[PDB]
């Protein structure tokens, strides 16, 4: 066949090009990055009614200081989250300190090219990595299956990345607050998702300095986008 | 065509494609500009964002207090590769108390390259480097690419565009390696170079990235508002 | 049958005042009854305003330190430049030491330095691993002959304030860096007069937010 | 380097049909033939001496093997393959019997190892099959005389008599026709000369033809004497005059 | 974990205003047996190191090989082997300092104690010792086994501290260092009269002194020594 | 060294004395011989500081890492058994280790103690260390299960004053801790030189003791 | 480098099948048919021998049936030489097995370890499969007599009555058609014998082109015996069941 | 070691292997998953190709990994094994370090991550197994059904079916289930499954396997007879 190392005529690597038509396919996940914390927020698409939404878990706790959404093969995430959460806890061990959020997404971005003929093939899956430390206050990285990770003010990846990025183009200032966040992010799901948004297929979360990161109730979400619904119909 | 399946394979010419597809991702990569004089080097590189709300990538990575290097193409196959050349020049301080020569970091980095060419498997590294350092021997300015070529220079440019730069620096070759003593003049020539690759964008203050190394100056990365003095 | 350990004597001093740190440290360097140097500097700066040093078997403390100044090096490396913070170079050197649990560095060791609010801090080590924060401790050789001192002139133990007879304490008072100096001056000239393998020479580093201090004095050769 | 080839190069066909063996079978067949004949109280296998050129010295070259002093081995295909699988059954006969058991593996046991031996290189990574039919007699003391046919696939049949290689086909029907369960050693190896030169074209004598017997113990060719229940080797080579002696009562 | 059989004793050495000096005796003892008298036991690496070795002699041999390999490798891809970047006295001895500890770490020392003598660079003088525990420590003037307790205390009394370093000659330093030797010949039983001294001055560079004896020694006055107390004749 | 925790009414205390001595020679006067593995989890110190500071620091890490993947604290039985399992890996290696893991869960207040023998035992009272005969003594005559927190926090700084007072290598000052179903709390370091005069004052206790 | 003459022998098909093991079961189909018929006192296994010669010395021939341990059978179509690898890792487990826990290996625990291998060989290692399907007769004291099947995929499954290899849909619906729960060894025997008969590919069933073997409790009170019959053994069953 | 890549991404985001590793679990026997208030129930088909088969010894479908906790699959049989295999060895692993069973939540994540495992693991195939783990937490009553799938993805369902025409039971359970009212009995429970199969199965005879598990490690399977009074009952009401 040929080998899953090998470089195109473009000088790409071919299967971690191929990867990255994996995460289009994905369910889409937002970030947006303020200096009052940073929001994650993601699309849960479930594939019938009889599946329990809550249970999708594509929101993700790595440490205190540190969240994680995902997007794509979301089976592939699991490794690389096991690995942030080991990397974040033996850095306190041996540090007796909070790990920077930067190291952090750097030491799961060293995982990504570690493939060949180690694993198989790259992770088909891009995560968003929003934390807070006291050195570079909130943070929001896209940690890629190239290995290579962008800092972001606002990201937006999965199926309606593309539009969505355009919004954040446009919304994104850097005087936004945390509810002026909450509902862009809820605002620009509900634009590129299929089905109508709600709090049962979208979830809502965030990383603040004081209360660390936090995954949002359904019933806190709902108010949310009730909060939503009124302001777009009051203009 | 037939040949460019995997690194192991010379096409009938004597070629091996997927070194030279390896090369091609440099050209894709951001300009970045080394050059020397007797008592400093520099780099200089344009960094480059994906967006208005991205970062813009960091292209300059330290090793050891004397000596760094610049890079242009898949940014962690240079992660990888100063990461060895860290190794390097703390192995020969540790057991020999000892700075690694810039010439014999050159040599180890074009050997680390040279068995990823030959081997099945593998690949070559997607990244070209540009090492600047000093040592017993004053200042010093190398060029890798990941065929395993390693370049001793006044000065150079890699990247998109970087023939520009690369063209500047060969008829200012008299004036810049003449400027002893003078950190400021030697990156306004570093700063002049790179602005020859340069087309609908110009150097702003999170664009540019300026390194610098010399006979009584640590290895030291210049980035944000530290950069505005040479916009 | 082959002893892969031995004593080089020399005896070490660390002091946390309110603002300021103190690590002292003899200089003399011995086997048995010979001198190997009168002049082997013990103490050093670390980095990232660290003072350490490594007290008993010479080659286990020299390789300890220059793993954890190793260690100060790559934590720039790899955490964007990072400031090392005292309490943070405590916890690493504790696994570097107990990474040879079965097969131990033979050193009492102790960093000093500043933590995060600007204040004096000194931490003890043992030869395996175990650490905390002091606010005083000698180490080593005339350890002993040194720490009651302390207790008795630093910290004011078994001394009352005068008419309560033994009821009110003598007020825990700040020391300055001068008052910290001469205590342990009159340390070392003390542990001096009774012990061989303390003497020669004294070498103190001073670290405050401004840096890294040092100050040397003559002991007795004898 | 290291051996990459981990990998079947032996596989099922659409068919069903492991192609490797076929082939491997193939090259037996344009192998020179051989034969094997069971007697009531022996065992004869014999070939021809196939003579590359007549500068070859082709006393040198053995087709017909000991393995151990009461078994014998003669193919039909390629010679190299089948030169390494007797160096390799004489060995097993020792490591993986004499060593425990202090005694010799009965022929079924040996012909079982042998077989193992070529079942392995049909299915282990980075081989080919061996490219021989081995035809094995030998005596034993609870199983008598015995004689296998082992092939490519590692499949192993007893035979009463059978031939392999070229003119296999042709004479197996000679042997159909002339075998009995009265024949004695003698009677075996009058029908294996009679069999073989059919398929021989040019010189057919002593020099050109090699033959064997697994028969009587022969205390002569042991060595030494002063153990009683020692008696010699079963397995015996015939010379250049002794097959010529039974040429002219042919 | 091993035992020396063929040893070689003190090796003695002290710093003057120009340089180093470094000088050790030619035997290799077997024991109490005097067994070998041709042994160097000074080896000089390039024109501006000595390194001086005592304890196991197959052991010295051995390292004598590594520094000889040293060389070679340092001027592999080495334009500057001859010049900037040629071996200095604390590349050579860091590596020893490493391989010292490293084998004594794997419980399989080299038994030796070394002294590495010379100039670097910059014109500064280079005088350390590293041991077979890997203890390493450096003075004005160093000396291993019975030179440590003999020869120290006459070296200490021309230079006592770092600010004597320049105001000692090289003639008053080789001076010293000869009258220590006799003295060690005189008191060491596993010493022999043969030995070799080898200066490093940054100006006169290296200059090795093989085939010296000690001379002028004292015997005369044993004629008078008579019993072990009471005994007049 | 002397280190005692209990279970009670009103959760777990664990007291523990401060003193280090290397022969005859007091070598500190202050270690801290219990260890904040977490908010909810507590573990005393006995044997080689090394050892207990370093598994229990690592059983901290194990503790983190169990309550982020199944989104759920710790028990103090699960928790107790991370801790002595990596004992039995250095089984007959030279590791000394005696601790007691204190904490509150689903099942109530939990105690166990850990040795580097890999032993684990639940019970409700246990002591620790060269003065842990003497601490015994004033614990059995006086426990019961039906005691107030005040009363519990004296009981176990009692018990370690008694323990400081005739064992040698114990003393210095006595650290206390309450843990309850909302975390532990730290009660204090208290000197013994003032606590023994303070005590045989209020007490009476120590009446062969002039004062 | 090799990947190139990689067949890849560990891989679904467009469909979810695994071509490996589809075309070993193809092989199979060509092997001489074995079949297994399951009694209330006993089982018996029928194989028939592949076109055979009159210089075969049958008496001490076996390539069909084989002993695993005293209470357990196989029955084998496909790979003699691949049949032969498994046996033996089966005869080693029995025993370990007894080893272990002084009691003689359940059978279906056998039949599931023997399977698991097979499993192995389809999802790793990038080897061919083994190209032999089983089936197992055997006895033990919780489940008395069973029969099973594994083939190539390393999926077993239990069975009354079933047959492998070649004909194997003729001889499942003539033993589906004539097959009672109530039958007994003797009459089973009679099937199996007038099965292969109609479905055999030769001209005429004799002795000299089969194996047979009983498993019965047909061994004096409450204990099993296995009988591996022998040709004239098998010549004269042949002649009562009124077949020749 | 054999170390061919053979999960990997096709030019358009696929993983071939692992897409057609789904097409083996469509292949396989239908199975059903239904929870009620108080109990789960897991339905299996038996496809009627195979008679003279031997019911007694014949691997079922339905397996135990723990007292508490029941895996069904559909797929690859051989397969299934080392996958229930290895839960069952993990299941006794976190008994003895953790000194409780495992939750139906935690089982379910590790055979879904030995399912992850080998779709970017050198020389090794993905299995082309779906499964449905269910039972209840220790010292719990609230019902656990979670399925798994070849690319390792899991997630708890109310129902939920896999395997061949699992499409149309699908479209059975959609339409039937009421999640603010589930199955508050057995019976309902049961019924409600065995209707679900009897869109596809063909015979109600020995075509349905169900398995009943209650909490606090009660679980039953229902014998042929139990199950076709339920086959009647439903058709006789159907007829109307
Ligand atoms: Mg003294
Ligand atoms: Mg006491």
């Amino acid at each position: 066949d040929r080998g899953v190392s090998t470089f195109s005529p473009e000088g790409r690597l071919f299967q971690v090009e191929y990867s990255l038509e994996a995460i289009k396919l994905g369910s889409t996940a937002i970030g947006i990055a303020t200096k009052e914390g940073v929001v994650l927020g993601v699309e849960k698409r479930a594939t019938s009614p009889l599946l329990e939404s809550d249970s999708i878990e594509k929101i993700v706790e790595i440490d205190r200081h540190i969240g994680c959404a995902m997007s794509g093969l979301t089976a592939d995430a699991r490794s690389m989250i096991e690995h942030a959460r080991t990397a974040a806890v033996t850095h306190n061990l041996y540090y007796d300190e909070d790990i920077n959020v930067e190291s952090l997404t750097q030491s799961v971005c060293d995982l990504a090219l570690r493939f060949g003929e180690l694993m198989s093939r790259p992770f088909g899956v891009a995560l968003l990595i929003a934390g807070h430390d006291a050195d570079d206050g909130y943070q929001l990285f896209h940690a890629e299956p190239s290995g290579t990770f962008y800092r972001y003010n606002a990201k937006a990846i999965g199926s309606g990345s593309e539009g969505a990025q355009a919004e954040l183009l446009n919304e994104w200032h850097s005087s936004l607050t945390l509810k002026e966040a909450e509902l862009l992010v809820l605002k620009i799901l509900k634009q590129v998702m299929e089905e109508k948004l709600d709090e049962n297929n979208a979830q809502l979360s965030c990383i603040t300095k004081q209360d660390g990161f936090k995954i949002y109730d359904n019933e806190k979400t709902a108010e949310l986008i009730k909060e939503l619904k009124e302001k777009e119909a009051a203009e | 065509n037939n040949y460019d399946g995997d690194t192991v394979t010379f096409s009938p010419t004597g070629r091996l494609f997927q070194v030279e597809y390896a090369l091609e991702a440099i050209k894709q990569g951001s300009v970045t500009v080394g050059l020397r004089s007797n008592t400093h080097a520099v780099l200089v590189a344009l960094k480059r964002n994906a967006d208005e709300l991205s970062s813009y990538q960091k292209k300059i990575i330290k090793c050891d207090e004397h000596m760094g290097l610049s890079l242009a193409g898949l940014a962690p196959d240079a992660r990888v590769l100063s990461n060895y050349l860290r190794q390097q020049c703390n192995y020969s301080s540790l057991v020999f108390n000892r700075k690694l020569a810039v010439e014999r970091a050159g040599h180890l980095l074009c050997d680390k390259a040279q068995k990823n060419t030959q081997s099945y498997g593998g690949r070559p590294y997607g990244v070209g480097l540009l090492i600047i350092g000093y040592d017993k021997s004053g200042a010093h300015l190398l060029e890798f690419q990941p065929s395993g070529n390693v370049t001793e220079l006044y000065g150079t440019a890699i990247g998109a565009r970087s023939q520009g730069a690369k063209t500047y620096l060969e008829r200012t070759l008299d004036t810049f390696i003449k400027i002893d003593g003078n950190p400021d003049e030697l990156i306004k020539a570093g700063v002049e170079a790179i602005s020859q690759s340069l087309r609908d964008e110009s150097l702003t203050v999170d664009n540019l990235s300026i390194a610098i190394v010399g006979k009584d100056t640590p290895f030291t990365i210049y980035d944000g508002e530290a950069v505005a003095k040479y916009i | 049958q082959f002893n892969p350990y031995g004593d080089n004597g020399g005896t070490i001093l660390g002091i946390a005042g309110e603002d300021f740190a103190v690590l002292a440290g003899d200089t003399r360097n011995i086997t048995d009854y010979s001198i190997n140097s009168r002049y082997e500097p013990k103490v050093f700066d670390c980095g990232d305003n660290i003072v350490m040093s490594a007290n008993g078997f010479a080659a286990d403390g020299d390789a300890l330190v220059k793993r954890f100044k190793n260690s100060v090096k790559w934590y720039h490396f790899d955490h964007n430049d990072k400031k090392l913070s005292i309490n943070s170079a405590a916890r690493n050197i504790q696994h570097l030491l107990y990474s040879r649990r079965f097969f131990p560095y033979y050193v009492y060791n102790i960093i000093a330095g500043l933590d995060e609010d600007g204040k004096g801090a000194v931490y003890s080590f043992d030869p395996v691993g175990s650490y905390q924060r002091e606010q005083c401790r000698a180490g080593g050789a005339a350890a002993s002959l040194i720490m009651p001192f302390l207790d008795n002139q630093v910290n004011f133990k078994n001394q009352y304030e005068p008419g309560t007879n033994g009821k009110v304490k003598k007020p825990l008072k700040y020391l300055s860096v001068e008052e910290v100096i001469k205590l342990v001056r009159d340390s070392f000239t003390s542990a001096t007069e009774r012990h061989i393998q303390v003497g020669d020479g004294l070498e103190i580093l001073i670290v405050t937010k401004d840096g890294v201090r040092k100050e040397f004095y003559e002991l007795k050769r004898d | 380097m290291t051996d990459r080839y981990s990998f079947s190069l032996t596989t099922f066909s659409p068919s069903g049909k492991l192609g490797q063996i076929d082939y491997a079978l193939t090259a037996v067949k344009q192998g020179v033939t051989s034969l094997g004949i069971k007697a009531t109280n022996g065992v004869v296998i014999a070939t021809e001496k196939k003579s590359s050129s007549p500068l070859a010295m082709s006393e040198t070259l053995s087709k017909v093997s000991l393995l151990t002093p009461d078994i014998g081995a003669v193919y039909s295909g390629m010679g190299p393959d089948y030169r390494v699988l007797v160096d390799k059954s004489r060995k097993v006969a020792h490591t993986s019997y004499k060593r425990i058991y202090g005694e010799y593996p009965p022929t079924k046991l040996l012909v079982s190892e042998v077989a193992k031996i070529m079942q392995e290189a049909t299915q282990s990574g980075g081989v080919r099959p061996f490219g021989v039919s081995l035809l094995i007699a030998g005596h034993d003391e609870f199983n008598g005389f015995s004689l296998y046919q082992v092939d490519p696939s590692g499949s192993y049949f007893p035979w009463k008599a059978t031939a392999i290689g070229k003119g296999s086909v042709a004479a197996k029907t000679f042997l159909e026709k002339r075998w009995n369960d009265e024949l004695e050693l003698e009677d075996a190896i009058h029908i294996a000369l009679l069999t073989l030169k059919e398929s021989v074209e040019g010189e057919f004598n002593g020099d050109t033809i090699e033959l064997a017997i697994i028969g009587d113990e022969n205390p002569d060719l042991l060595g030494y004497t002063g153990i009683p229940t020692d008696k010699g080797p079963r397995f015996r080579k015939l010379t250049s005059q002794e097959i010529n002696d039974r040429l002219e009562a042919l | 974990t091993q035992q020396p059989i063929v040893t070689g004793t003190s090796v003695i050495s002290m710093k003057y205003d120009n340089g180093v000096i470094i000088a050790a005796d030619n035997l290799g003892s077997y024991g109490s047996l005097l067994r070998f008298n041709g042994v160097e036991r000074l080896i000089p690496v390039g024109d501006n190191t000595v390194v001086g070795i005592s304890g196991d002699i197959s052991d010295m041999q051995h390292i004598e090989r590594l520094l000889k390999d040293l060389v070679t490798e340092n001027a592999y891809d080495n334009p500057l082997a001859d010049a900037e970047e040629a071996l200095e006295p604390s590349y050579i001895f860091e590596y020893l300092a490493t391989v010292m500890y490293q084998r004594r770490s794997k419980m399989n020392p080299l038994w030796n104690a070394i002294i590495v003598a010379g100039v670097q660079s910059n014109g500064d003088q280079f005088l350390r010792y590293v041991n077979l525990l890997g203890v390493t420590y450096s003075s004005p003037t160093l000396a291993t086994g019975f030179g440590a307790h003999m020869a120290n205390p006459l070296l200490r009394k021309v230079v006592d501290r770092e600010s004597d370093i320049p105001k000692t000659t090289v003639q008053v330093a080789e001076e010293a260092i000869v009258n220590a030797m006799r003295v060690l010949y005189y008191r060491d039983a596993r010493s022999s009269r043969n030995f070799s001294l080898a200066i490093i001055d940054k100006n006169t560079g290296l200059t090795f002194k093989k085939n010296l004896q000690v001379e002028n020694m004292k015997w005369d006055f044993a004629k008078d020594i008579k019993g072990y107390g009471t005994q007049k004749i | 060294t002397t280190t005692l925790a209990f279970k009670f009414q009103h959760g777990v205390i664990a007291a523990v004395d401060s003193r280090a001595s290397a022969g005859s020679y007091i070598s500190a006067l202050r270690v801290n011989k219990v260890i904040e593995i977490n908010p909810y989890l507590l573990g005393t110190m006995s044997g080689c500081a090394a050892d207990c500071q370093y598994w229990e620091r690592l059983l901290a890490k194990e503790c983190r890492l169990y309550y982020l993947r199944n989104g759920e604290r710790i028990s103090v039985s699960a928790a107790s058994k991370l801790l002595s399992n990596m004992m039995c890996q250095y089984r007959g290696m030279g590791l000394s280790m005696g601790s007691m893991i204190c904490g509150w869960d689903k099942k109530g207040p939990g105690l166990y103690y850990v040795d580097e023998h890999g032993t684990r035992l639940s019970g409700n009272m246990f002591s620790t260390g060269s003065g842990n005969t003497y601490a015994y003594g004033v614990l059995d005559s006086n426990y019961k299960w039906d005691l107030s927190v005040e009363d519990a926090l004296y009981l176990g700084k009692r018990s370690i004053l008694a323990a400081a007072h005739r064992d040698a290598y114990s003393g210095g000052s006595v650290n206390l801790y309450h843990v309850t179903e909302d975390g532990w709390i730290y009660h204090g370091n208290h000197d013994v030189g003032e606590l023994f005069w303070k005590v045989k004052e209020e007490e009476g206790s120590f009446n062969n003791v002039i004062g | 480098g090799s990947r190139r003459y990689d067949s890849r022998t560990t891989i679904f098909s467009p469909e979810g099948r695994l071509y490996q093991v589809e075309y070993a079961l193809e092989s199979i189909s060509h092997a001489g048919t074995a079949i297994g018929i399951m009694a209330s006192d006993g089982i018996v296994l029928a194989a028939e021998r592949k076109v055979t010669s009159t210089l075969l010395e049958q008496d001490t021939s076996t390539e069909k049936l084989y002993k695993l341990n005293d209470k357990i059978a196989v029955a084998v179509a496909g790979l003699t030489a691949d049949a032969e690898i498994l046996i033996n890792t089966a005869r080693i487990h029995a025993q370990n097995y007894l080893k272990t826990y002084n009691e003689d290996i359940p059978v279906e625990i056998l039949v599931r370890r023997l399977s698991d291998i097979k499993q192995g060989y389809t999802q790793h290692g990038g080897l061919r499969p083994f190209g032999v399907s089983f089936i197992y007769a055997g006895y033990d004291d919780r489940y008395g007599y069973q029969l099973y099947t594994s083939n190539p995929s390393g999926n077993y499954t239990g069975w009354k009555a079933i047959s492998v290899g070649a004909n194997t849909s003729a001889a499942q619906t003539l033993l589906q058609m004539d097959y009672k729960d109530d039958m007994k060894v003797d009459d089973a025997i009679e099937l199996a014998l007038k099965t292969l008969s109609k479905t055999t590919d030769s001209s005429a069933l004799t002795y000299d082109r089969l194996e047979f073997a009983t498993i019965r409790k047909g061994a004096n009170d409450g204990e099993v015996y296995q009988k591996i019959f022998k040709p004239q053994e098998i010549k004269d069953i042949l002649v009562k069941t009124g077949i020749t | 070691g054999y170390d061919r890549a053979l999960s990997i991404f096709s030019p358009d985001g696929h993983i071939f292997q692992v897409e057609y590793a789904l097409e083996a679990v469509k292949r396989g026997t239908c199975a059903v998953g239904v929870k009620g208030k108080n109990c789960v129930v897991l339905g299996c088909e038996r496809r009627s190709t195979l008679k003279l088969q031997d019911t007694r010894i014949t691997p079922s479908k339905v397996s135990k990994i723990d007292s508490h906790v029941v895996l069904s699959f559909s797929g690859l049989n051989a397969d299934s094994r080392i996958l229930i295999e290895k839960a069952r060895v993990e299941a006794q692993s976190h008994r003895l370090t953790l000194e409780d069973p495992v939750t139906v939540e935690y089982l379910t994540r590790y055979v879904a991550g030995v399912q992850q495992r080998y779709t970017q693991s050198g020389g090794v195939r993905p299995f082309g197994v779906s499964t449905l783990i269910a039972g209840f937490d220790p010292r719990d009553d609230e019902p656990k059904l979670y399925q798994t799938e070849p690319s390792g993805i899991y997630s708890s369902w109310s129902a939920q079916t896999i395997g061949r025409n699992s499409k149309t039971v699908r479209e059975f359970l959609e339409k039937n289930y009421d999640r603010k009212e589930p199955p508050a009995t057995v019976e309902e429970c049961v019924k409600l499954t065995v209707r679900s199969l009897l869109e596809v199965v063909q015979t109600g005879a020995k075509n349905i396997e169900i398995t009943v598990v209650k909490p606090d490690s009660d679980i039953v399977a229902l014998s042929s007879e139990e199950i076709n009074q339920y086959v009647t009952q439903i058709e006789q009401e159907k007829q109307e």
